[PDB]
């Protein structure tokens, strides 16, 4: 039972810094190097550096030399990765990882859950829901959760009643720096007048809970 | 190709009060006045400095030397707290020969450029190693053996940026570290020739470039860690010096004298085990050590470069590498 | 440099078949290669280490082989949960991964369109939506056009992950314009090309 548990998500303005923590359990924290690897949304894994928790020695990916710092607290079996002078590029999920054995530490057998770090000058803001009304057979209708920040956004239909045939699409980052998604559902024409259709949009950051109605 | 209990020999004096002598006279036998070196004709044998139980045995021996010599006033670990008397002692490492018992011998590689791992064709057999001083230090290897031909690079795997790189020079550089007195009793300084050091760095850079052709070789300071590995740390006359080596690991090494500021410290992170050791304040007087830099401990920055440059920074901390820098040429073998 | 080139970029197969992913090291590197699996939302999972050693809990159908510069991961009798992203690793260097997708029969997209709402127009801008529903394969060419005046430069799209039931995809395209620029033209249209549609379908509306 080896366990690596990382701190929670972070939202940051450019030029700021962020420190992610990684608490280890189930082994001798000082006997294995700890690596940090980031993954941008929709991209590959990028190695940043490792730290020897015994002496605190570090090795940083040359791309981050100068603005990345790795440290450790042995009394709590915790490793820290601080990235400074942030920018939109640094938006990614940051993982701590540990190899399988002491000899060879690059076969990353143990990973943390990851810590999502979002970087953008934008500020918190709740969404503004809009109806996508339809017009025999089976039609479609949806909501357009538009202009909100930061992610995520939870969508349901008729208080979780309508589920089958529902599709909530991934968000997209607009030129304005605000996210926007759409959530649609397919329903037969034998119900676009008798059955009512309401969305349920929950945006935790802005404490927003909206219920928009969709009708022809 | 076997494992056995080595023993130790030395020129220690039974009347000498220096602590290394007091330990060796009790634990080591005299130096065999008639060393028998047998050169095995037309024989190639494998060596592996990175998997050599001799290193572990020397680690244990130096741990014992220090448990007798540098007894801390306080010792703090994960699971224990120790308070005890901590009297100052005379301190000066003496050479120690490591010998195999009956039914065993020590294979010695005589290839003067062997990097410590792989086949060696210039093999001989001995009963003991040459004299090895148990010098504890980081970043700079002191008072060791020089390379007889040209600078030698040693790494369990140079392609692995997490593996230490042991450099053996073929021409030592003198470093004179002194804490003077009549102020600040914990302030000291090292002097080193900038011309000789720059020449040594340039030669090491060429030899490293041989393994990273087309690349500029850069020397920079440690990227972090305990003060033990971010400075040149070492024990001189019983006092723990931590010396700032920013002026040594440099792309702009001056050709004139180089002065390194040092601090004498009482709280130290132990290399014998995970924990802290608190010693008493420094003794009074002029504390001096004129030592021979004969090696380096380096680590290479990871990732691909974007300005065509491999970066090397001083490392250390695990004193098994200090012992490897001297035991690379040896192996314990059973007669059969 | 040292580069790991994984191929193919995407691999579509059916359950029960055998998958073969390749990873090329830009220079000889002996046999220190690892293979990882990654699901959406999860951390990478070590499958192979030292080119051929199966990590703990890795079933037998996973196999790793190769040496020098060419390495391969082989998955016999693909199961539903074996579809994911697969990465190769050499020290600190990662390959860009190959995505293993489920292969199924070609499906036609049930296309729909949605005009901007009045509440949205009452703010400043207008957003027109076009939906492609449950289709396979993923590739689809969406083209917004005011009848003959085709649009480019401000339509953003999104695609769902392969549905766990019918192994299909779905796409949403949003065309964002100004309220005035919206009320200027009249006939707004959304055409689509897909491997399951014989001719380009163009379900659309006009501003009235
Ligand atoms: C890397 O290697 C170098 C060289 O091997 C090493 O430097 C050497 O350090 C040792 C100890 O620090 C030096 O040995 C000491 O030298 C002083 C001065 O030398 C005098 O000796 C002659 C007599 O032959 C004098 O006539 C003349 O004036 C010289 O100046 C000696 O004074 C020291 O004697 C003490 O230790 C003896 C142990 O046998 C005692 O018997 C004696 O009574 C002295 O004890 C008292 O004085 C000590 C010095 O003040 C004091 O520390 C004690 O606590 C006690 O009060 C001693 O022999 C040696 O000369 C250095 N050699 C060179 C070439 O510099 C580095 O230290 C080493 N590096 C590392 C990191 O280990
Ligand atoms: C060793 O001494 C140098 C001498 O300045 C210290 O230099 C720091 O690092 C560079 C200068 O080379 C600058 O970015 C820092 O601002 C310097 N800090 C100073 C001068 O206080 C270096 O920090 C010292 N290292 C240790 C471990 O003490
Ligand atoms: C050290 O690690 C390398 C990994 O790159 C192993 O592979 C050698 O790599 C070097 C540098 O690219 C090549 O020149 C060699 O041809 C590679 N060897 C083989 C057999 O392909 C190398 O084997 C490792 N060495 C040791 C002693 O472990
Ligand atoms: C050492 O680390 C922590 C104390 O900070 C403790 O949980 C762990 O069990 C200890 N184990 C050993 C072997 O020291
Ligand atoms: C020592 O070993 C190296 C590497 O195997 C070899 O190139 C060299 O020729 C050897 N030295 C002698 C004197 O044979
Ligand atoms: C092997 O080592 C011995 C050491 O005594 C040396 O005399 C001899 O010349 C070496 N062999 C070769 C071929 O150099
Ligand atoms: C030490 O080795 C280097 C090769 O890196 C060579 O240039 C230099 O002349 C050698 N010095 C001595 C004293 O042998
Ligand atoms: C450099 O080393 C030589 C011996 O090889 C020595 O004579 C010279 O004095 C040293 N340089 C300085 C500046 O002392
Ligand atoms: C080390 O480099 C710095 C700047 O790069 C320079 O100021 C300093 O003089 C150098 N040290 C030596 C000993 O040349
Ligand atoms: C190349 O870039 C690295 C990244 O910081 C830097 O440390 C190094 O000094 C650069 N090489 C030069 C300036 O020659």
């Amino acid at each position: 039972q080896v366990q690596l548990v990382q701190s929670g998500a972070e939202v940051k303005k450019p030029g700021a810094s962020v420190k992610v923590s990684c608490k280890a359990s189930g082994y001798t924290f000082t006997g294995y190097y700890m690596h940090w690897v980031r993954q941008a949304p929709g991209q590959g894994l990028e190695w940043m550096g490792w730290i020897n928790p015994n002496s605190g020695g570090t090795n940083y990916c040359q791309k981050f030399q100068g603005r990345v710092t790795m440290t450790r607290d042995t009394s709590i079996s915790t490793a820290y990765m601080e990235l400074s002078r942030l920018r939109s590029d640094d938006t990614a999920v940051y993982y701590c990882a540990r190899g399988k054995n002491s000899d060879y530490n690059w076969d990353f057998q143990h990973w943390g859950q990851g810590t999502l770090v979002t970087v953008s000058s934008a500020s918190t803001k709740g969404p503004s829901v809009f109806p996508l009304a339809p017009s025999g057979g089976t039609a479609a209708l949806g909501c357009l959760v538009k202009d909100y920040f930061p992610e995520p956004v939870t969508v349901s239909w008729n208080s979780g009643a309508l589920t089958s045939g529902v599709h909530t699409f991934p968000a997209v980052l607009q030129s304005s720096g605000l996210y926007s998604l759409s959530s649609v559902v397919t329903v037969p024409s034998s119900s676009l007048g008798t059955q009512t259709y309401i969305c349920n949009v929950n945006h935790k950051p802005s404490n927003t809970k909206v219920d928009k109605r969709v009708e022809p | 190709e076997a494992k056995t209990t080595l023993f130790c020999a030395s020129d220690a004096k039974a009347y000498e009060k220096e602590c290394h002598n007091v330990w060796a006279t009790h634990a080591c036998v005299p130096t065999d006045p008639n060393p028998q070196e047998v050169v095995l004709e037309n024989v190639t044998e494998n060596f592996n400095m990175w998997k050599n139980d001799m290193v572990d045995q020397m680690q244990e021996d130096v741990i014992s030397i220090w448990d007798q010599c540098l007894k801390p006033c306080v010792k703090l670990t994960n699971t224990s707290t120790l308070t005890q008397a901590c009297p100052k002692v005379t301190f000066d490492p003496i050479p120690i020969h490591y010998c195999a018992p009956a039914g065993y011998a020590i294979l010695k590689c005589n290839n003067k450029t062997f990097n410590g791992k792989g086949p060696c064709n210039n093999v001989s057999t001995v009963q003991c190693t040459h004299g090895i001083k148990p010098v504890v230090s980081t970043q700079l290897l002191l008072n060791g053996s020089l390379a007889e031909e040209e600078i030698v690079i040693r790494s369990k795997n140079l392609s692995d940026n997490a593996k230490i790189i042991i450099v053996q020079l073929n021409k030592s550089v003198e470093i004179v570290c002194t804490r003077p007195n009549n102020g600040d009793i914990r302030q000291a300084y090292c002097n080193i020739s900038g011309r000789n050091w720059s020449e040594a760095v340039n030669q090491v850079k060429k030899k490293l470039k041989e393994h990273f052709p087309h690349k500029n070789i850069s020397f920079q300071s440690s990227s972090g860690g305990d003060l033990e590995i971010t400075t040149h740390s070492f024990n001189c006359g019983g006092e723990f010096f931590y010396c700032n080596t920013s002026g040594l690991f440099n792309d702009t090494i001056s050709n004139a004298t180089i002065m390194l500021p040092c601090r004498i410290k009482q709280i130290i992170n132990m290399w014998q085990e995970v924990g802290k050791a608190i010693y008493a304040p420094p003794i009074k007087g002029n504390i001096t050590c004129k030592s021979d830099i004969t090696g380096l401990l380096l680590l290479r920055d990871g990732c691909n470069t974007t300005n065509n440059t491999e970066i090397f920074r001083p490392g250390g901390g695990d004193m098994r590498d200090n012992w490897r820098s001297e035991l690379y040429k040896y192996k314990v073998v059973e007669i059969k | 440099e040292i580069v790991l080139t994984q191929s193919p970029a995407t691999l579509s197969l059916s359950p029960g078949e055998r998958a073969t992913l390749s990873c090329r090291a830009s220079q000889s590197v002996s046999s220190y290669l690892a293979w990882y699996q990654q699901k959406p939302g999860q951390a990478p999972r070590l499958l192979i280490y030292d080119a051929s050693n199966r990590a703990t809990g890795i079933p037998a159908r996973f196999s790793g082989s190769g040496s020098g510069t060419d390495f391969t991961l082989t998955i016999s009798s693909l199961e539903p949960e074996d579809f994911a992203v697969y990465y190769c690793q050499q020290y600190e260097f990662f390959g860009q991964g190959t995505k293993l997708e489920i292969k199924r029969t070609v499906a036609a997209p049930s296309v729909f369109i949605f005009p901007p709402s009045d509440e949205q127009l009452k703010s400043g801008t207008a957003s027109v939506v076009c939906l492609l529903n449950n289709f396979y394969p993923r590739e689809a060419k969406v083209q917004w056009k005011v009848d003959n005046a085709l649009q480019s430069g401000n339509s953003q799209e999104s695609v769902t992950e392969q549905d766990s039931k019918d192994s299909t995809y779905s796409l949403s395209s949003t065309l964002t314009l100004s309220k005035a620029d919206y009320e200027k033209h009249k006939v707004y249209a959304c055409e689509v090309t897909h491997q399951g549609l014989s001719s380009p379908v163009t379900k659309s509306f006009n501003r009235g």
